């Protein structure tokens, strides 16, 4: 039960760290510019049991665009991105859009609109409206703040699924096991602690 | 007479508290977010033994599951006064059991003091 | 008139 | 072993080709990862389309043969003028021979369609570079070939879609502008036999897929068509009927007659209107009796989402909208259509009460539309009257959270024309609506929180006798409501509800003091209340009521013994007691807004005074004991204590801004001298601890302490009406405290917010304090550009603030600048072009914007050595590095301004307003215009930066673009052509010609 879904874009806009997020929880806050393509495994578990999405997280700079329109071949879904704090990124939209669905001729598509955290959004929500002649679900998200960040891929599971009422549904805890870890690493440990304790945690000023 | 028409229940709650937790690369000396939502301290009612257990919002994805150990100890991170430092030998949040120094950061030094003296009972109790 | 009985009405609501 | 097909010594195995393209698409992890990387480097290298007609005939692998396609691409829209003759006849005998075959086999036309699509994409890229100039037969040909088979006609109505799309909806960025025209004119010269074909084809039936695709293409001609095609046939009548019937032509019909809707047409011809009524009334015709009732429940369709239901109603919504706006008016006079009005707008309602947001969103902008013309247009609001009625509890039961911000505004909107044109409907169905809360029928927290937002919205619509009864019987409701609950969870909601209610009708607080009072005094016990929401719920809606009612709380009302501004003053420890901090600024901030009504000085600088009593007496307490004992200022609890009295100080000047200037001389030399306390000790617990230590508590609690000084400082001066204070009070003591320790700091210590504060200062009274701005330039000009000018990245606060720092500054005072030696003047310019070089939107316009506001300080110093200086120096660096980011296609957001920047550059030229000659005695010969030599200069230039550009091109490129540097939107369009030709080989020069 895997579905292959390809993520386009401008490049900046936040596809990568968005994945990144679903994948590990963490934020990554420099710009590594995508080079052509990576694939990433990204498991849900719902009502319906579990969905696999194969991420095809392409890359939006021309320069790096590899295969480009060939990484759409045989996707069952996409997420089309741009960054609300740039008007370019939107005026490409169209673009990206015109090579998807040239590929993909009848697949759920979700068009998100980026970076929503930033104060200057320059993008204004009444201007979003590409989406409704081409029958693409959006959303506002933030993969900062975590705005909607689930909304996507729960969107394109009922689609896949045909389930409009699925759900993601908390994954089994399984009981830890105990511990006995050898006097032989209590040196190396204590050095590892030594430099997590002084390396300061970021973003202190966040509310969590 | 007409005919009609999680895997932790067994467990008590002792704590909960709104946290984010983050793991510590030591290869890039770094740390990462690895998740943000409800902390729970759940006791086990047939072995008494508590562990944490913790969920991403929304996607509910466990990014926290391991046994509070009487032998592990809470330090402060230089760079905040509402947070806990420790390493870990034994999370299975992600699959297999492995190694972690994890940090966890809370709304106040309220809740952060709060989670340690309670962290610190639960140590006591996987003792007994 | 009604507004002073709106204004003691008002007064009266509290939690506990 | 799978790179060996990058080796092009020995010939392609395709069986190889085949092998490393199944694991990239049809393998995973590392061996994917591999095969990627292959393929890319093999599609990049320059001869692989060499190595296209193998895989395109020898291959059994469709991925395979789209790479290859894909490589054909790149070097058709790219570098197809370069090639031998033979080579282009060779593709596109290849390609056309490729498409006509997979078209004759049943099983690959059936099983291959993405790799068809494909070829047909590769067909369209030949054509728009050899069509119809070279190859005049193929529309005929195309027309002819049809007629012989069925997966060939459906074939090429794909490739007149694609065609179509690349001349007129994807042109205007990937071509010049004479070749798009060139393409336009071409298909319309030719599309009267297309269209023959198109409607042939419709007509005659059958094939599902040959007329869907037909639609498809039809759809795309109805951009650019003359209307006449539509209405001189009888296309409209097989849209709206046949079309209409079958589910599979019927999505993509009703999108083409939402196009229709949309066409040119004349709007004074009769037999047109009633072509346009017909085709309406037989789309809704079909609908009733092929789809759905108008009484169907499309919520309930919409949510189980069977087949492509949701794409249907989706795309019923934006025709029925998309036509209504344009054309109701023809449905509303004739009494045999009304039925089809209002059955169509029926539909509206339904499609309106579907879960979905941004479909909400589309049908309330036509009620918008809608409601806004009954409320302006004669005799009109009377025929919708059934429909406004259901529209009132639509909008009222899908009210959303007021403060999207977007979505509430926009149902306010609507909903208050809808009280307008019937205030005794709306009033009823709150009421009642209130009513099934109290009976506990519809009684839930989304219920009671979305009724709430829709009583308050329509605050100012009705009479104020009528409101004062309504807003009785609300409250008197509510109050109610609030009592029957139990639990504080309940309570908290409802109680919420209340107090946001009454916040949105001060007319009726105004009119009423003693229930204001009473609504006042309620605010204060709630912010007591411990319970989560109920504090801040409190101090937003004090805050809130105050800003609209301010006046009743500054003057002494009737059987009160002084004004309630001076109650709320004597008893605001006891009010605040038990809020938090950032709640207790909130209220200061609304107590000052009170206290700016006072205008009589005298006493409202009493009340300035002792409602900063509390916080003025702590502070006195601790300036006297921090310059006691510096150590208390690591006592975190002081340092919280010193920035919530600051904070403090900031939320009232923000209310009162000029008129808090007393306060402000209270405190301002101790403040200062504060700041310098925690500098010292800032930068000594860096020296004892190192950098580490700038993420301490401990360190960021005193830098907090800085930044709201800095805060409080830069809110005065920003709002300040008496400049002769600021500028002979306030400003010495602030500069000789905060520059030289910015200076003298290490980079990370260095607060940005010190640039913020500078930019004010220069903004209000830059003007009146040269001597001023040469200090501050000197203090954070050199040290701050060295911290930003090594990457993009770090200090990204600073970069931000540095550059705003730097436009006042060339805005305001120039003469600042005039003074700075040559070497930091031309660090300077430096600046101002590493600025266009930014992606970061912040810096970047603003780089742009100094660029030319500096050109024109120069400007204006006319005749002089500094100016004639300037241009030999830095004219050409700024047109070159103009030039770059335009063209380096990573600065595509700057375009505009760049453009503006490099028009004004040359105009300067092109004017003579560049006395000294630009060039070297040496390099030139003696007499040289300026003109001539920037042509050499700039055609040098080019043809050094991009070789593969000919002589004529660059030529004629510049050429068009100085002589268009008076007009701005034509030479944006030439830069926007010359973007386009840097792309490819063999550029056409005479498009510089188009305009
Ligand atoms: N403030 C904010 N920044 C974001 C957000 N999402 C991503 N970013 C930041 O934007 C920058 C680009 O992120 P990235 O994922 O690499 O974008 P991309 O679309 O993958 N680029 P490419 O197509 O070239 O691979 C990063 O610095 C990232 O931290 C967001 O939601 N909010
Ligand atoms: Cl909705
Ligand atoms: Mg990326
Ligand atoms: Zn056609």
């Amino acid at each position: 039960v895997q579905f292959k879904l390809v993520l386009v874009g401008d490049g900046g806009t936040g596809k990568t760290t968005f994945v990144k997020r679903h994948l590990t929880g963490e934020f990554e806050k420099k710009y590594v510019a995508t080079l052509g393509v990576e694939v990433h495994p990204l498991v849900f578990h719902t009502n319906r049991g579990p969905i696999k999405f194969n991420v095809w997280d392409t890359a939006g700079q021309e320069k790096f665009g590899g295969l480009r329109d060939g990484y759409y071949i045989q996707a069952q879904c996409a997420i089309i991105m741009f960054d609300v704090t740039s008007r370019v990124t939107y005026k490409n939209v169209p673009n990206w859009h015109r090579d998807l669905v040239r590929v993909c001729e009848n697949i759920p598509i979700v068009l998100c609109g980026n970076k929503v955290d930033i104060k200057d959004r320059k993008v204004k929500a009444k201007s979003i409206v590409f989406h409704r002649k081409k029958n693409l679900q959006y959303y506002d998200i933030s993969a900062k703040s975590n705005y909607n960040f689930e909304k996507p891929f729960l969107w394109l599971a009922r689609k896949l699924i045909g389930d409009p009422n699925l759900e993601f549904v908390a994954m089994p805890a399984l009981a830890p096991p105990e511990v006995v870890m050898d006097p032989a690493l209590a040196a190396q440990y204590e050095h590892d602690l030594e430099v997590a304790q002084t390396t300061a945690l970021p973003d202190e000023d966040d509310d969590l | 007479h007409f005919e009609p028409v999680t895997m932790e229940e067994d467990e008590e709650v002792l704590y909960k508290v709104r946290a984010k937790l983050f793991r510590f690369d030591a290869d890039a000396k770094e740390w990462k977010e690895r998740g943000t939502g409800d902390c729970k301290f759940l006791k086990n009612k047939k072995t008494n033994k508590v562990r944490i257990l913790m969920r991403r919002d929304k996607t509910l994805k466990i990014c926290a599951n391991h046994i509070i150990a009487p032998e592990y100890t809470l330090k402060p991170n230089v760079g905040s006064d509402r947070s806990w430092v420790y390493a870990c030998t034994a999370d299975i949040a992600e699959g297999e059991a492995e190694a972690f120094t994890f940090a966890i950061r809370f709304g106040s030094k309220e809740n952060a003091d709060k989670f340690k003296e309670e962290f610190e009972k639960a140590q006591e109790i996987n003792k007994k | 008139g009604k507004i002073e009985e709106l204004a003691q009405n008002f007064e009266t609501m509290e939690f506990s | 072993s799978m790179e060996g097909i990058l080796d092009f010594s020995n010939d392609l195995d395709i069986a190889l080709l085949d092998q490393v393209v199944s694991t990239f698409y049809q393998g995973s992890g590392v061996q994917q990862k591999q095969a990627q990387e292959i393929l890319t480097k093999f599609q990049d290298n320059p001869d692989a389309w060499q190595k296209a007609d193998q895989i395109l005939q020898f291959s059994t692998n469709p991925q395979s043969k789209f790479i290859a396609l894909s490589i054909l691409d790149k070097l058709i829209t790219r570098k197809w003028k370069l090639l031998p003759n033979d080579h282009r006849i060779g593709i596109r005998n290849f390609v056309v021979g490729m498409i006509i075959s997979m078209c004759q086999d049943d099983e690959v036309f059936k099983t291959q369609k993405n790799l068809i699509n494909k070829s047909d994409l590769t067909l369209v890229q030949i054509l728009k570079q050899e069509w119809p100039q070279n190859w005049p037969e193929f529309i005929p040909e195309l027309i002819g070939s049809s007629s012989s088979s069925v997966n060939v006609c459906e074939n090429n109505m794909i490739v007149l879609k694609l065609l179509s799309e690349e001349v007129f909806d994807f042109s205007a960025e990937q071509m010049t502008q004479a070749k798009a025209l060139h393409l336009k004119n071409s298909m319309s010269k030719e599309f009267e036999q297309i269209f023959k074909l198109c409607f042939q084809v419709l007509e005659q039936g059958s094939s599902s897929s040959l007329i869907v695709a037909t639609l498809e293409s039809l759809l795309r001609y109805l951009h650019w068509i003359p209307y006449r095609y539509i209405y001189e046939t009888n296309i409209l009548e097989l849209l709206s009927t046949k079309f209409m019937t079958s589910p599979d032509t019927r999505a993509i019909t009703l999108k083409c007659l939402t196009e229709v809707s949309n066409l040119k047409i004349p709007q004074d011809n009769d037999l047109i209107k009633r072509q346009t009524v017909l085709f309406f009334q037989n789309t809704l015709q079909q609908i009733a009796t092929s789809v759905m009732p108008v009484t169907a429940d499309l919520k309930a369709t919409y949510a189980n989402a069977n087949g492509n239901d949701q794409s249907f109603l989706q795309d019923l919504a934006m025709f029925l909208t998309t036509y209504l706006a344009r054309n109701r008016a023809l449905l509303e006079s004739d009494e045999s259509l009304r039925e089809l009005l209002l059955n169509a707008h029926q539909y509206l309602i339904q499609l309106s009460k579907i879960e979905e947001r941004e479909l909400f969103k589309t049908t309330l902008d036509y009620w918008h539309n809608l409601v806004a013309d009954l409320f302006y247009e004669p005799l009109k609001k009377h025929i919708y009257e059934e429909i406004c009625s259901q529209l009132r509890l639509v909008i009222i039961e899908n009210m959303v959270r007021p403060e999207t911000i977007q979505l509430y505004k926009s149902e306010r909107e609507v909903l208050v024309y809808l009280t307008h044109l019937n205030v005794i409907d709306t009033e009823e169905i709150m009421i009642s609506k209130l009513a099934r809360q109290i009976d506990g029928s519809e009684w839930s927290w989304h219920n009671i929180n979305t009724l709430s937002w829709a009583i308050g919205s329509i605050s100012g619509t009705m009479s104020e006798d009528t409101e004062k009864r309504f807003v009785v019987t609300v409250i008197k409701d509510l109050l109610g409501l609030c009592e029957q609950k139990r639990g504080k969870d309940n309570k908290a909601v409802v109680a919420s509800d209340i107090m946001y209610v009454v916040g949105q009708y001060p007319r009726f607080l105004k009119a009423h003091w003693n229930f204001l009072r009473t609504v006042i005094l309620k605010l204060f016990e709630f912010m007591h209340e411990t319970h989560e929401g109920v504090q801040d719920m409190a101090c937003d809606t004090f805050i809130k009521i105050v800003q609209k009612c301010k006046y009743h709380f500054v003057i002494q009302q009737p059987r009160e013994s002084e004004p309630f501004i001076q109650t709320i003053i004597r008893d605001i420890q006891k009010t605040t007691a038990d809020l938090q901090p950032q709640q207790v600024h909130t209220f200061y901030k609304a107590c000052g807004i009170i206290i700016s009504e006072e205008r009589s000085v005298a006493e409202r600088n009493r009340l300035l005074s002792d409602l900063m009593q509390l916080p003025n007496m702590a502070w006195d307490t601790i300036v006297e004991q921090s310059t006691a004992n510096p150590t208390l200022l690591l006592d975190s609890e002081t340092v919280k204590i010193i920035a919530n009295i600051i904070k403090t100080n900031v939320a009232v000047c923000t209310s009162m801004g000029a008129d808090f200037y007393p306060q402000l001389g209270h405190i301002y030399y101790n403040m200062l001298q504060l700041y310098r306390a925690v500098s010292s000790m800032i930068s000594a617990q860096v020296a004892a601890e190192g950098l580490i230590a700038t993420k301490t508590p401990k360190v960021r609690g005193l830098r907090t302490i800085k930044k709201e000084i800095l805060k409080l400082v830069e809110t005065y001066i920003s709002k300040a009406r008496n400049l002769d204070d600021v500028v002979k009070v306030l400003v010495e003591p602030l500069l000789n405290a905060v520059l030289e320790d910015y200076m003298n700091n290490v980079p990370d210590a260095r607060d940005a917010e010190v640039l913020n504060c500078m930019t004010t200062v220069v903004e209000k009274v830059g003007h009146m304090i040269p001597q001023g701005v040469i200090l501050i330039l000197q203090s954070v000009f050199e040290c701050t550009l060295d911290m930003i000018n090594k990457d993009f990245t770090e200090y990204p606060e600073h970069r931000v603030e540095f550059y705003k720092l730097l436009k006042v500054i060339n805005e305001k005072s120039f003469a600042a600048f005039l003074e700075l030696p040559p070497a930091a003047f031309k660090l300077f310019v430096d600046a101002i072009c590493w600025a266009f070089k930014h992606n970061n939107r912040d810096v970047e316009v603003n780089g742009l914007q100094i660029a030319l506001d500096l050109v024109k300080n120069i400007e204006r110093m006319g005749n002089v050595p500094f100016a004639n200086e300037f241009h030999k120096n830095y004219f050409f660096i700024f047109v070159s590095e103009t030039f770059f980011v335009l063209t380096d296609s990573d600065h595509k957001s700057g375009f505009s301004k760049q453009a503006l920047l490099l028009m004004k550059l040359i105009s300067l030229v092109y004017d003579n307003k560049i006395s000294v000659p630009l060039y070297q005695e040496a390099e030139v010969p003696q007499g040289t215009s300026n003109q001539v030599y920037l042509s050499q200069y700039l055609a040098n230039m080019l043809s050094n930066a991009f070789p593969h550009l000919t002589s004529e091109q660059i030529a004629s490129f510049l050429s068009a673009l100085t002589k268009q540097c008076k007009d701005l939107v034509v030479f944006k369009g030439t830069l926007r052509d010359f973007l386009v030709q840097i792309k490819e080989v063999g550029g056409d020069p005479t498009d510089y010609l188009f305009a």
